[PDB]
């Protein structure tokens, strides 16, 4: 299904934009805004290329 | 040497000075013998057999350059170092050499100086090289594997921590000689020198167990970031570990010509066979960007990328493809 699924933990926050980010394979960054994240978006996107991300939190 | 490449191309990675993707190889030019090119997520470096290191690409973390108002390096420019380089790697946004003096310096992540790793290290002339991807790097000399960077998901160590600045030992065989490590975004096998792999760490693709791969000898072992690959030259095969979401477990239909070389890029492989001489070159796996050719849908299957008349090396880096000749 989705190219690969990414611990929230993992992400880097970017306070200026507010918004969590995380390498794409493309060398552009998968991005969550904190707004979006904070509803309950679980998905990422990457803008240069149609890769996508899940965003899950496991406590092992 | 003779250098093509193509690919992702936005940040002027691929040495055309020009920024728009390619998707067929293209003459990338710095009588100089290239030793190897190692790629990051939008800069890369070629080394010559001289001791030269040159760079292009991507300097708003300072991967390349001390100089923090040179946003890119538009074309192939000499990186400052040191001392003479013997061995390059390159992480997302951050470049680590081995010199002759057999010293390890690290630039990029936001540093604009090179700066001295200090890896325990014997000066009894036992080579020294260096493995990247993402955010770690390892060190390799004669039994020790020593590693540095992230260790979320227990690459390095256990238990699991953010990134560990200083080098730890990630393995010591006691024994064997390590020849490489095979690195994915968060995880590394370890293979030595009679092609076995000794280790393994982090999050392993799914279908990859380290003691259910320990049996076979003569393995060559790559890594794209979420995926394992084993090539078996005994056999003529290349099996795949991970979920191939865009076409990256390696084509198992039938090769009619053996298979003389493999390299993986970070959802990429390529391949070269001999077709004797004559050497084709394929790529394999997600190609949107043109690093695989001009079929970009990442379909499955081998692609035909180019033909040469002697045996050529390949790399790859995020999304792009080089072949040198
Ligand atoms: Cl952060
Ligand atoms: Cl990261
Ligand atoms: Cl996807
Ligand atoms: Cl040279
Ligand atoms: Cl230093
Ligand atoms: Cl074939
Ligand atoms: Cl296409
Ligand atoms: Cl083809
Ligand atoms: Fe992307
Ligand atoms: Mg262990």
């Amino acid at each position: 299904s989705t190219y690969d699924e990414i611990e929230i933990e993992d992400m880097t926050f970017e306070p200026e934009n507010q918004m969590f980010t995380y390498p794409c394979p493309c060398g552009d960054r998968f991005q969550i805004y904190l707004d979006d994240m904070f509803e309950g978006e679980k998905v990422a996107v990457c803008p240069s290329c149609s890769l996508m991300i899940d965003v899950v939190h496991h406590h092992h | 040497s003779c250098v093509y490449a193509f690919g992702s191309n936005g940040q002027r990675q691929l040495g055309l000075g020009h920024d728009e993707d390619m998707d067929t190889p293209q003459r990338s030019v710095p009588g100089a013998i290239v030793r190897k090119i190692a790629c990051g997520g939008n800069h890369s470096v070629m080394l010559t057999n001289d001791g030269n290191l040159v760079g292009c690409g991507d300097n708003r973390r300072g991967e390349l350059d001390s100089a923090q108002a040179l946003r890119q390096v538009h074309d192939w420019r000499p990186v400052e170092v040191p001392a003479p380089v013997v061995d390059v790697a390159c992480g997302w946004d951050t470049t680590v050499i081995v010199d002759a003096d057999g010293r390890v310096w690290q630039r990029g992540g936001g540093c604009y100086e090179f700066t001295q790793q200090h890896v325990p290290l014997n000066s009894n002339d036992e080579r020294i090289a260096v493995y990247g991807c993402f955010q770690n790097f390892v060190v390799v000399q004669g039994t020790r594997v020593y590693g540095w960077g992230s260790n979320t998901k227990c690459q390095l160590q256990e238990p699991k921590s953010r990134s560990l600045k200083e080098p730890v030992l990630v393995y010591d065989t006691g024994s064997v000689a390590v020849d490489y490590v095979a690195m994915g975004k968060d995880f590394m096998v370890i293979v030595d020198e009679g092609g076995r792999i000794v280790h393994a760490s982090g999050r392993l693709p799914t279908g990859f167990e380290l003691k259910q791969q320990q049996k076979r000898h003569n393995l060559v072992v790559l890594c794209m970031w979420t995926s394992i690959h084993l090539w078996n030259a005994r056999l003529n095969t290349v099996e795949s570990f991970g979920r191939g979401t865009h076409s990256q477990l390696f084509p198992q239909e039938r090769l009619d010509f053996p298979i003389v070389g493999v390299a993986t890029g970070s959802e990429h492989g390529i391949l070269t066979t001999a077709n004797q001489h004559c050497y084709n070159v394929y790529c394999w796996g997600w190609g949107e960007h043109g690093n695989c050719g001009p079929q970009k849908g990442s379909q499955p299957g081998l692609q035909l990328v180019g033909q040469y008349s002697g045996k050529p090396r390949v790399f790859g880096g995020c999304a792009t493809t080089w072949i040198v000749l």
